[PDB]
RNA sequence: GGUGAAAAGAACCCCGGGAGGGGAGUGAAAUAGAGCCUGAAACCGUGGGCUUACAAGCAGUCACGGCCCCGCAAGGGGUUGU
RNA sequence: CAGUGGAGGCCCGAACCGGUGGGGGAUGCAAACCCCUCGGAUGAGCUGGGGCUAGGAGUGAAAAGCUAACCGAGCCCGGAGA
RNA sequence: GUGCAAGAGCACUCAGGCGCGCGGGAGAACCCUCGCCAAGGAACUCUGCAAGUUGGCCCCGUAACUUCGGGAGAAGGGGUGC
RNA sequence: ACCGGAGCGCUGUCUCGGCGAGGGACCCGGUGAAAUUGAACUGGCCGUGAAGAUGCGGCCUACCCGUGGCAGGACGAAAAGA
RNA sequence: GGGGAGGUUUGGCACCUCGAUGUCGGCUCGUCGCAUCCUGGGGCUGAAGAAGGUCCCAAGGGUUGGGCUGUUCGCCCAUUAAAGCGGCACGCGAGCUGGGUUCAGAACGUCGUGAGACAGUUCGGUCUCUAUCCGCCACGGGCGCAGGAGGCUUGAGGGGGGCUCUUCCUAGUACGAGAGGACCGGAAGGGACGCACCUCUGGUUUCCCAGCUGUCCCUCCAGGGGCAUAAGCUGGGUAGCCAUGUGCGGAAGGGAUAACCGCUGAAAGCAUCUAAGCGGGAAGCCCGCCCCAAGAUGAGGCCUCCCACGGCGUCAAGCCGGUAAGGACCCGGGAAGACUACCCGGUGGAUGGGCCGGGGGUGUAAGCGCCGCGAGGCGUUGAGCCGACCGGUCCCAAUCGUCCGAGGUCU
């Protein structure tokens, strides 16, 4: 109902935006993260624009991505390592896949987020 | 919209300052009167010896609204207060020389009068 | 313990009955293209990896 | 008995003469004729155009021999229009002509499990002074004793919407035979990428 | 089909081009098609743009003006069959995009607010006398 | 409150982290295996027989009929369709 | 008159004391709670510790209020199997 | 600690300490706590209950009445950043 | 923070509702209550009956089982009517 | 003076209910009756016309907003077509309320020596998260429908809707001394209600963009983050959802009737609408429009696709298997949605995510340069950022695969 529009949410706002943060700052510190499938679904699309955004290079961009990774050194790493290997690479940028494991005692449904390759 | 306890600014010169509305003159429940309806009010405040003293229960054409007007042409118009002009039970302005702006509404409605009077008609 | 309360000890038979929709249905799972091992489709499943 | 498939593909407004005009399109692509219904084989009359074209793949089923019984590159929707029998093998826009009123069906945008406020346009509830726990709320069901029961049809919240809403006639305006588009009065049901049938009224 | 929103467009071809491009914020006298008793004047409308409402076709504005101490805004459909040209008439600094903040400051203090938007200023009085010229010879 | 005559209180192997079990073993008996004699009822379960998704109910009773079972048959038992 | 002075069951307002209005809670977080609001806040103030007063009795700025979570006469055991 | 006229107030924060011992999803009605709303502005209603408006400091200014202290923060205004 | 009447300001109190946030409700995994309960195979109407019927009569309707919802009945629960 | 109907008043009786059937008024939601307030149809009129009066027929729909009182009721204001009356436990407190009344506090009048008392007043005064069955709203699972399957449908039976005013032409004509002012037929614009819808107008739009305060941090400047809600505050806002906004609806029409008006016509030479027979005649009845609908077990129809036996039972019903059409799983999803269901897609692919383009919002980013002691200003610049919409593009992900599904009984 009023779904009519789209994109989702666990947590509330100040707390979600903080989440997806995180989960980011993960994923390009350990390039494979597990996490649960929506979780991940989620996070999925946001990196993509902050690897996109580094295939860029100007300071703004830098900058720009230093807003949601809040870690000079990783962001280094984002623009000197991470970016290059995926010019002539247009978006997908990120992968996830289901793992068959559940979480146990909490039955939530997991899987794999993977910096694409 | 203007409806029962609204204010209407007093738009001519009969010694009104204000009308209060009381009820619309459309249909037998009309929920809200707009530009062109005539309403049933009662003068709120009243200028010093005017021909209309505060408490009369009076007649008056809703000149000018607060609530946008759509027109058919697809525009609209709207005013910074709301205004009345009071007028005859056979529907005459029981004042002269109605001042600022009217809708061309009132043409169309049969008022002819006040827009004369009218110092612009929008 | 108050207001609406249920007027009579519902019957064994009613109760077993509500219960027909209770029974749950086994897994879904596949043979991978790797191991002769068994999965959930679309999962990846340990002790056989993946390819790509 | 006119009547053709389309598409609620959305609307703007337009300017006729000298006025503003609230038009909805309906795109309404050329529907081949795929059975007809006749008063001896049928037992009433009318007409089965279908719509979108379909890939012959996903049309795998005993589809392809109606299909192919009437030799018509495959569908993806057919419904039939009641007591109206064309000729040709389609019917297209140039049914209508400009200023003829239509009956346009379609399917009301789904509203849910929706509220008696919002099903029926209830009351509801006071937001202040009284209780808070029924502010949205259909309040009394019933009377007592007698009849001890409550009528059948008592308007109650639940799934609202998202059903088969026929709205009487609208006016036609420009068609517009080119792009396939038929141009209305704007008020027709479901959303955006619908199908939704247009036919003549009752006007008289 | 996979057009859908280019049939709308298509839907357009009542599309207006003459009218020149006007920033909110900046005063434009309107010539409008007027029906009055049952002829047709054009009563003109000149006040500030408060409200610029963009949707392509059927993008529409308003302007605001004080007539007879009353103030009043219209809405114009911005491809009105009815607007015969909107004269442009001042270039302002509006630093906003809506501004009906305009409506409860009503006086001088708008002048002090809503400078003349310099540049602007001289990209027309260029470019149009400007190219003035380049019609001539 | 109550294993058993006696502790003979179940070595040892097997599955299990354990618990608990399956074998082996003791005993006259282990559904006497350790809050362990006997072990009723409510209550929960597994298997089987008859039965039930156009039908109206203090749930039974009377009749006929079908099915299943015990008996060579005459008979009886279970079930329940009308 | 100005200065100085720094009174007050004085004013605003935290701690602290309290419970005005509303909402919430109502098999509660809770056998009296929560939130917002509100009253006092140098006084007839709040408060730790040590003491004394009790059942037709005590205590009571007085509601028959309180006297160990129900007080127009406490709790317990007894007369009592009134 | 910093800021706000002051402060044990408020916002953020040292030191220190915690995320309250079920989680995961979904994004219906309805309930709770909260935000905003065209025109109107008490017509609501037992009652403006509730919400809202107002709000600190600085200057201007301030009425009946009075027990001459009051009423007074009356009212109504203007200023406030860099 | 007494109780009544009036006005100004302001407002979702109302005309008359709409959207949005979150905590529940919903769905999946863990744990898992309660009052209540003659037994139940528990429909509508008009009768009737201790004078207000799922349970008598007559007629009408009705495939079996659930889930989210609403409160008209079960003279619903509660308390051996104040 | 007389006879009745009703069971809305005040009562009488004391029959169920004192191991409890919560009371007045309001709100919310109504639904029935007709003894009709309006609108429709008519008879008489002391009916010229217009307006009325009285009676008949007719529930289809409608039946306003305020002032005062807890009030119901009533008075009053302003309207209206009209502001109908009753039943439903004086309908409705496991729906809300709690102003009224009948707990404890307090006071006045009052009675009583008194304690206290008073259908006398007055101020205060705890309204209980969880629905088992029936009923109701919605939604599934099962099986059924004598072959299986895909798609399209008939409509028995239900349900929804049903209101009404104003001005104009007819015509200032009929009627009337005048004042007034029609039938009939036609047009236009409204009120309220209903269903859809977002183009417009107007909302929201919780991170789409901007600005601003305090502080704490990164990194000193710049630049930026957290927190100040569960958005710190403010200005503004797409899609979606919406009303204040937009469209449409009430019919027309056919049929049968009510009161009533008649044609012909006896009985009863005439007379009569009637007893045989026939025509007209209502907003009402049946149709018609809209929606549901074959569990219509009385399981309908059409079009189409798949099709013998491979082994036991001696005729007979079956039983076990791999299959067919076809279906299901699982996955990507959806203006579909509580779950389920529904719908689309699943590499022969644009379903989602990215990326790109557009639409849209914000309103000129940063950095550098330039002017100014400075706060700032100006240029680069409609820049920068940029959800949802309309598209595109296999970069990522819908990999791979599993299961089920007839062999169609008798005259
Ligand atoms: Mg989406
Ligand atoms: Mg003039
Ligand atoms: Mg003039
Ligand atoms: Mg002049
Ligand atoms: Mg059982
Ligand atoms: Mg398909
Ligand atoms: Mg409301
Ligand atoms: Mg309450
Ligand atoms: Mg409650
Ligand atoms: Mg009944
Ligand atoms: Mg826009
Ligand atoms: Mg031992
Ligand atoms: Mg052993
Ligand atoms: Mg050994
Ligand atoms: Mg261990
Ligand atoms: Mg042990
Ligand atoms: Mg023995
Ligand atoms: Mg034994
Ligand atoms: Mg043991
Ligand atoms: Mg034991
Ligand atoms: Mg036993
Ligand atoms: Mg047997
Ligand atoms: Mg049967
Ligand atoms: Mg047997
Ligand atoms: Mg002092
Ligand atoms: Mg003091
Ligand atoms: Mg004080
Ligand atoms: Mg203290
Ligand atoms: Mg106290
Ligand atoms: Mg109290
Ligand atoms: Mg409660
Ligand atoms: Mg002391
Ligand atoms: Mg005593
Ligand atoms: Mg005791
Ligand atoms: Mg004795
Ligand atoms: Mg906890
Ligand atoms: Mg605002
Ligand atoms: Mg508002
Ligand atoms: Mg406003
Ligand atoms: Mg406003
Ligand atoms: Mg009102
Ligand atoms: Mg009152
Ligand atoms: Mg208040
Ligand atoms: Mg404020
Ligand atoms: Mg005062
Ligand atoms: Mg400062
Ligand atoms: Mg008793
Ligand atoms: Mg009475
Ligand atoms: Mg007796
Ligand atoms: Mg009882
Ligand atoms: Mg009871
Ligand atoms: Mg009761
Ligand atoms: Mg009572
Ligand atoms: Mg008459
Ligand atoms: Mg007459
Ligand atoms: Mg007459
Ligand atoms: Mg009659
Ligand atoms: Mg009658
Ligand atoms: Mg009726
Ligand atoms: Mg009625
Ligand atoms: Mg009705
Ligand atoms: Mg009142
Ligand atoms: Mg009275
Ligand atoms: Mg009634
Ligand atoms: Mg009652
Ligand atoms: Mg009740
Ligand atoms: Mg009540
Ligand atoms: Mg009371
Ligand atoms: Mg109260
Ligand atoms: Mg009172
Ligand atoms: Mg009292
Ligand atoms: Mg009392
Ligand atoms: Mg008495
Ligand atoms: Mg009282
Ligand atoms: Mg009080
Ligand atoms: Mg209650
Ligand atoms: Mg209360
Ligand atoms: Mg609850
Ligand atoms: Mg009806
Ligand atoms: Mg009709
Ligand atoms: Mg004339
Ligand atoms: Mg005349
Ligand atoms: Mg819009
Ligand atoms: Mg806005
Ligand atoms: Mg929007
Ligand atoms: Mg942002
Ligand atoms: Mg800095
Ligand atoms: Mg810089
Ligand atoms: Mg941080
Ligand atoms: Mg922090
Ligand atoms: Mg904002
Ligand atoms: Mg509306
Ligand atoms: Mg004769
Ligand atoms: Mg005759
Ligand atoms: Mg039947
Ligand atoms: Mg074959
Ligand atoms: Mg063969
Ligand atoms: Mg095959
Ligand atoms: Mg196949
Ligand atoms: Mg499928
Ligand atoms: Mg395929
Ligand atoms: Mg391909
Ligand atoms: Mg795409
Ligand atoms: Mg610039
Ligand atoms: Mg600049
Ligand atoms: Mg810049
Ligand atoms: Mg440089
Ligand atoms: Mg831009
Ligand atoms: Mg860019
Ligand atoms: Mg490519
Ligand atoms: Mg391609
Ligand atoms: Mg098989």
């Amino acid at each position: 109902r009023h779904l009519k529009s789209g994109r989702k949410l666990n947590r509330h706002s100040s707390h979600r935006l903080a989440l997806y943060r995180n989960q980011a700052k993960s994923l390009l510190t350990h390039g494979r993260i597990t996490t649960t499938v929506p979780k991940a679904k989620e996070l999925r699309g946001f990196v993509d624009h902050l690897i996109h955004l580094a295939k860029r290079g100007d300071l703004h961009a830098r900058r720009l991505v230093l807003r949601d990774l809040q870690d000079v050194k990783l962001v280094r790493k984002l623009f000197d390592e991470i970016a290059p290997r995926y010019r002539d690479r247009q978006g997908g940028y990120t992968r996830v896949l289901k793992l068959a494991e559940r979480r146990r005692g909490d039955g939530a449904p997991l899987a794999l987020v993977e910096l694409v390759e | 919209m203007i409806q029962p306890q609204t204010y209407l600014e007093v738009a001519d010169n009969t010694g009104a300052r204000k009308i209060m509305c009381i009820r619309v003159l459309k249909g037998s429940n009309a929920k809200y009167a707009t530009v062109g309806d005539v309403i049933v009010a009662s003068v709120k405040e009243a200028i010093p010896r005017g021909a209309v003293k505060e408490g009369d229960v009076v007649k008056a054409v809703v000149v000018r609204t607060k609530k946008e007007v759509k027109r058919p042409d697809g525009s609209a118009i709207r005013f910074d207060d709301n205004a009345a002009v009071i007028i005859n039970n056979q529907l005459e302005p029981r004042g002269t020389r109605v001042f600022g702006p009217v809708a061309r509404e009132l043409r169309e409605k049969g008022f002819m009068k006040i827009v004369s009077l009218a110092p612009e008609v929008l | 313990a108050k207001h609406p309360v249920p007027k009579k000890k519902t019957s064994k038979a009613r109760r077993d009955a509500r219960r027909s929709h209770h029974a749950l249905t086994p897994p879904i799972l596949v043979p991978c293209p790797e191991c002769k091992a068994m999965k959930p489709p679309h999962t990846v499943c340990p002790e056989c990896g993946y390819y790509a | 008995m006119k009547g053709i498939l389309g598409v609620k593909v959305g609307m703007t407004r337009i300017f006729r003469d000298d006025r503003a005009v609230p038009v909805t399109v309906i795109l309404a692509g050329p529907c081949p004729v795929v059975q007809r219904r006749t008063p001896e084989k049928d037992g009433y009359t009318a007409v089965q155009l279908g719509f979108l074209p379909q890939n012959p793949k996903r049309v795998n089923r005993p589809l392809k021999g109606h299909f192919a019984k009437a030799g018509v590159e495959p569908v993806r929707i057919l419904r039939e229009i009641r007591d109206f029998n064309p000729e040709g093998d389609t019917v297209t826009v140039e049914i209508f002509k400009p200023g003829e009123r239509v009956d346009v069906t379609g399917t009301s945008k789904g509203r849910g499990f929706a509220g008696v406020m919002k099903r029926w346009n209830f009351a509801g509830g006071p937001d202040s002074h009284g209780a808070h726990k029924i502010h949205r709320h259909p309040g009394s069901i019933g009377n007592r004793k007698t009849p001890g029961r409550v009528y059948k049809g008592k308007k109650m919240a639940g799934h609202y919407g998202a059903e088969r809403v026929t709205v009487m006639n609208l006016e036609v305006v420009d068609v517009i035979p080119e792009e396939n588009l038929l141009l209305v009065k704007g008020a027709v049901p479901g959303p955006n990428g619908g199908l939704v049938i247009v036919r003549e009224t009752k006007k008289a | 089909m996979n057009r859908g929103a280019l049939i709308k467009l298509v839907e357009s071809r009542y599309v207006r081009t003459d009218l020149p491009e006007f920033r909110p914020g900046d005063t434009v006298r309107v010539s409008y098609k007027v029906k009055e008793g049952n002829r047709t004047r054009i009563q003109d409308f000149e006040g500030i743009v408060i409200r610029i409402r963009r949707n392509g076709f059927n993008t529409t504005f308003t302007v605001r003006k004080v007539s007879y101490g009353v103030g009043v805004e219209r809405i114009f459909p911005l491809h009105s069959p009815l607007i015969q040209k909107i004269d442009i008439v001042q270039r302002g600094r509006a630093r906003r995009a809506k501004l009906y903040f305009i409506r409860n400051l009503s006086d001088r203090e708008i002048r002090r607010k809503l400078r003349a938007d310099r540049k602007r200023i001289d990209k027309d009085r260029a470019a149009e006398r400007a190219a003035k010229e380049e019609v001539q010879k």
